[PDB]
């Protein structure tokens, strides 16, 4: 994931 | 590509206008685009490169 | 955090700095906030600018075109078996208009097909459920003669083929233009006359306008053979621009568009009547 | 220090300066200076002539005259500069040219006398035309050279449809283009206003969709002058002082290089 | 390959930061949705071009 | 089981690297989409099948 | 190594290219190449005009042809090239211009015909002329631009006094200047023998008194081409074959910029 | 997962  | 015969000589100006002006009718007027002048003889073949000048990046 | 920026508290002035003062011929307009010429309070500003973004000011599915295609019998006058499109956001004003506040343009593009049918006649028998093909046509390839000559078999063309009744038929497509983006206006001509021309048609062009196809066109057609009652169909087209990167703004139109160009022809009068001293 | 001022300016380009003790600041078209194509943003890949001096430096326009009747001027880039030296003949040799400007305007008066000029550079000015015929504005008509062209108080349609004249039909309270004046402002602009100035000094980068393209089938950049206010003096009722245009090409260049442009302006 | 952001919450449930999740299914960028996130400017460009930018308490004219 | 990989991002929002992902559903390997990220290859083959290949500079005929 | 030859050349100015497969070597003027003026050098204060790729480039000239009878042709810079191009339209709104060139004579034929051509480039090359009355040529006949000149077997003094032709008369052996051709071989030069090459290819540098001078006022160089041995084909006792001159300007820089000469060629 |  990428969390912003 | 000449296919003449060997003992045949020449001298050829090929040549490359960018649009916009009228289209050469004269060797005068191609003379001043992008040219190669050739020479005929033992290497049979001569390359003229149109090199990309264009206003938009994809015609 | 994307909030505006908090009103300070400002006092009484006796002083040599006059922000009230300026001069327009500069070109600029004057900075001035409210704590400038007034007394003003500390407010925490929490309103933002998150509606007015260049992505959401076109971030909304808007109608280009309604295509009417029919199914029916073949006879051999000139029928609607089949229909093109020139894709373009000008058949349309509401968009149009949101788009030319700027000269320049960049995205890619959604469009959204909403089709629906109805029966012509009082009444011959019935009609199975209706597949639509909406082929794009790219400027160069060959074009539809007929409802199915092999113009129609889109082996490199784009093809969707849509069932009647089901949710309304989508596709995204890139920034394809010819340029770094695209020009909304383009003060200038595809050709220009010279004085060694034999007629003076050879170098004459439409004033503003770039290619003659710019874009290409959509081929709808009902893939289906005709029944003995005929169905007329309504494609509508809608589109939205998304990822959207916009230059050099402009004034707003004014008056009511006249064709594919800036021209204007009637109802060049846009202003209300009110008195000078009139609240 | 010393005693320097907004008002008081001077401009060099090649062998011409220009002085001036009445301006109002100058501006610089959406806080761009004019630039060169950066190699990462190329096009053509030819090596391109750059001819510096010769050509970047101040043309100065015909005069026109400022009346009590003049509804407005307007000009085109690159078109009003064609004919002008080695400019010129730069942007006929190659298919290919870009060039920012300096464009400097002037109108003096006196202490007694008034009246406002709006000064505009408009990127793509598109503008509209004669007929119940759409986009019919013809070559020779769109482009007035150093001549420029006129603006009009209303719109009348070229009627002849024998014989159309094929001219723009520039209202100006609509810009010419069917948006209102008054909203033009979004535009880079200065306004010349007697009382406070005598001219106007606008520095314009190239802006296109594209780094590079044909001079002589498009304009860049339209100046348009009108009277956001009218001229008057005393009460003298015909009234009439110069408005002078002068421009720089600046930081020009050119690709595509082969017999030259002869554009048939009849 | 999710991607996670927090969303601006204006009306609250009598129940703090909120999460959305991304995730891209397409190889072509034209595919994507908006992602509107998106960074504000100066409208200096457009409200002060000047040469020399003069602060808003001077003359105007000098 | 999940694939991530970077699209190449075209036209870009006023918001960097973009992702997506793909996951095969079944077991042939005829089943699965294309990757569509190509490797490319030398023209040489087809443009120059010469025994001894000469450089551009020199005489083709010598 | 690889293959590489005396006799076969590739020549690259701006947008063009002469390929050549029988050359003899060629010649640098002097052992110079041509270079530009120099800070230490140095005259007019002013920033020049260096156009590069657009004037500096591959112009060729009307084709003469070469027959039994002919006696020499000569050509004058830079006269030669006023006409051609952006570098004519440099050369003539400038003052002052400096440029050096490379001279490329072209004259194919058969290992069956037979002839040589010395191809001379003279500094300062002072023709003489018609009358009895001494430096009288006038301008409009010392310079025919493309054209050239040509030269003659003797002597024919032009002798209508009352309208006099104010033309040059020069002599082949006398190079047209009153010494011996054979000793024309001090100058900078390549004969183009039929049987050894089909062209010649000379480098000039600009030489003269002067670091920069008025191009329209002076000649720096003059190509000068004269029948060393006639031409001549088996038994076909008429003969005629084409000699073709292309010239490239080259470091080429422009001094004191104004409105365009116009010069009177009538 | 396999990112490339
Ligand atoms: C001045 C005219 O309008 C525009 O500037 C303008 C209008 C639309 C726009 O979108 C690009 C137009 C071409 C697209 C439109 C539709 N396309 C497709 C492709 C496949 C299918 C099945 N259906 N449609 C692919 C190409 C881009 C610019
Ligand atoms: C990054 O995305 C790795 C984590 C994936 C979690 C499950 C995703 C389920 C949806 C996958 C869609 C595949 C589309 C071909
Ligand atoms: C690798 O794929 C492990 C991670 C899986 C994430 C959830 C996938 C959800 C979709 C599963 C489809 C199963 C098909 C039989």
């Amino acid at each position: 994931i990428s969390e912003v | 590509l000449f296919c003449g015969s060997m003992m045949a000589t020449g001298k050829i100006l090929v040549a490359y206008a960018p649009p916009g002006a009228q289209p050469p009718t004269s060797r005068k007027e191609a003379m001043l685009g992008t040219h190669v002048i050739w020479d005929l003889g033992l290497q049979s073949s001569c390359t003229m490169v149109v090199p990309w000048i264009s206003n938009v990046t994809y015609r | 955090q994307d909030s505006l920026p908090d009103t300070k508290a400002s006092g009484p002035a006796h002083s040599k700095e006059v922000p009230a003062l300026t001069a327009v011929e500069t070109g600029a307009t004057n900075p001035l906030a409210p704590s400038d010429t007034v007394q003003t309070r500390h407010v925490v500003q929490r309103r933002s600018r998150s509606e007015s973004t260049i992505e959401s000011f076109f971030a909304r599915g808007a109608c280009v075109a309604i295509i009417e295609v029919d199914n029916e019998q073949p006879t051999t006058r000139a029928q609607k078996l089949f229909a093109m499109w020139r894709i373009t956001y000008k058949d349309t004003v509401q968009l149009r208009r949101k788009l030319e506040l700027f000269t320049y343009s960049r995205f890619d593009m959604e469009l959204t097909f909403v089709v629906t049918a109805n029966f012509t006649n009082a009444n011959n028998g019935h009609a199975l459920n209706q597949v639509y093909q909406i082929m794009y046509i790219p400027p160069g390839a060959p074009t539809p003669k007929s409802w199915d000559d092999y113009t129609w078999q889109t082996s490199s063309n784009p093809s969707i083929f849509y069932t009647y009744g089901a949710a309304p038929a989508r596709i995204s497509v890139p920034y394809v233009g010819l340029a770094n983006a695209y020009s909304h206006f383009y003060d200038g001509f595809a050709k220009v006359p010279l004085k060694t021309d034999a007629n003076d048609q050879i170098g004459d062009s439409l004033y503003s306008a770039m290619t003659v196809d710019d874009f290409g066109v959509l081929a709808v057609r009902v893939v289906n053979d005709h029944n003995p009652t005929k169905v007329t169909s309504k494609v509508r087209i809608y589109m939205k621009p998304k990822h959207v990167r916009v230059w050099c703004p402009r004034p707003p139109r004014a008056v009511p568009y006249y064709g594919p160009g800036v021209d204007y022809r009637n109802n060049l009068d846009p202003l209300s009547e009110k008195g000078l001293t009139t609240y | 220090a010393c005693g320097y001022s907004d008002r008081v300016l001077q401009l060099t380009l090649g062998n011409s300066t220009i002085t001036t003790q009445e301006a109002a600041n100058s501006v610089v078209a959406y806080g761009r200076w004019p630039e060169f194509i950066r190699d990462d943003e190329a096009n053509p890949v030819d090596q391109p002539t750059e001819p510096d001096v010769a050509t970047c430096r101040f043309y100065t326009l015909d005069t026109v005259m400022w009346g009590k009747e003049s509804k407005g001027w307007w000009w085109k880039l690159p078109d009003a500069l064609r004919d002008m030296g080695l400019f010129g003949q730069n942007m006929y040799y190659h298919y290919l040219g870009r060039s920012g400007y300096t464009v400097h305007v002037q109108c003096n008066a006196s202490k007694f006398h008034q009246g406002a000029l709006g000064v505009f550079a408009i990127p793509e000015y598109c503008l509209a035309g004669d007929s119940d015929k759409q986009r019919y504005t013809s070559y020779a008509n769109a482009n007035p050279g150093e001549r420029g062209g006129k603006f009009y108080s209303q719109f009348n349609k070229d009627n002849a449809v024998t014989s159309p004249k094929r001219e723009f039909c520039p209202v100006d309270y609509l810009l010419g283009c069917g948006v209102l004046l008054g909203n033009a402002f979004v535009y880079p602009h200065q306004i010349i206003n007697l009382r406070t100035n005598n001219s106007a000094t606008i520095v314009l980068p190239y802006v296109n969709a594209l780094a590079i393209d044909s001079m002589v089938k498009h304009n860049n950049w339209g100046i348009a002058i009108l009277p956001l206010s009218p001229l008057d003096f005393a009460q003298d009722s015909s009234v009439e002082i110069p408005i002078t245009v002068t421009i720089a090409p600046m930081c020009s260049e050119f690709n595509g290089l082969r017999n030259v442009t002869a554009p048939k302006f009849q | 390959g999710a991607q996670v952001s927090s969303q601006k919450v204006g009306a609250h449930e009598n129940s703090s930061t909120i999460n959305y999740t991304t995730i891209n299914y397409y190889k072509d960028s034209a595919s994507n949705a908006a992602s509107k996130q998106d960074y504000s400017q100066d409208p200096s460009k457009f409200t002060e071009p000047l040469k020399d930018v003069l602060i808003k308490t001077a003359p105007a004219l000098n």
